[PDB]
């Protein structure tokens, strides 16, 4: 539910479009997660392993 | 995530594109307030074979009738 | 529905440089 159930109740929403939603709330066009969703798939999923 | 109009992407300017079955609209996101999606609320970025869950549909230019009725 | 609102008017750029030209 993304961070919407601090508020009230959970609120649903695709994960993909959250990520692209906290990219444009630091200043990046919600176009650069689209445009590489794949590679940052991967660098997160390196990074966590 | 994204409409496709003319083999170009249309990302929102600021809101969540939304749809009630048979209709697109565009809306803010801590409220319920369709509007027609026009070529002010979206910005083009892209192509249209980029982006995964892109859809279809056309986005109204204001422009193009009102400028076209008038100059005839 | 809004309390307070006023009469004005608002100015379109497009329609001067429009019906100037397309005239
Ligand atoms: C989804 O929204 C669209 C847009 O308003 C609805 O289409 C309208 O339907 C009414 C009822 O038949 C018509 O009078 C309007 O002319 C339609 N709008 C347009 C732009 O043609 C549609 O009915 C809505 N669907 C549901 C299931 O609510
Ligand atoms: C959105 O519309 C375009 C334009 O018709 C679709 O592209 C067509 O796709 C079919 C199936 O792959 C092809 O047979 C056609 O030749 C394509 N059109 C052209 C002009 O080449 C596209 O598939 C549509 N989007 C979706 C998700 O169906
Ligand atoms: C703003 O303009 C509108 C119309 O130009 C005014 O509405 C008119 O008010 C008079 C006052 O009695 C009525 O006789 C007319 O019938 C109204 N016209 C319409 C179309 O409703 C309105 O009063 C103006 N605003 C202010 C604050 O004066």
């Amino acid at each position: 539910s993304g961070w919407t159930f601090g508020a009230g109740p959970a609120l649903q929403i695709p994960f993909p479009m959250q990520m692209a939603y906290r990219f444009n709330g630091i200043g990046v066009t919600q176009n650069v997660l689209y445009e590489n969703q794949k590679l940052i798939a991967n660098q997160f999923n390196s990074a966590i392993g | 995530p994204a409409i496709c109009h003319d083999g170009k992407a249309h990302f929102p300017r600021e809101g969540v594109f939304v749809s009630n079955g048979t209709h697109w609209f565009v809306t803010q996101r801590n409220f319920y307030e369709p509007q027609i999606i026009t070529t002010d609320n979206t910005f083009v970025s892209g192509n249209c074979d980029v982006v995964i869950g892109i859809v279809n549909n056309t986005v109204y230019d204001p422009l193009q009738p009102e400028l076209d009725s008038f100059k005839e």
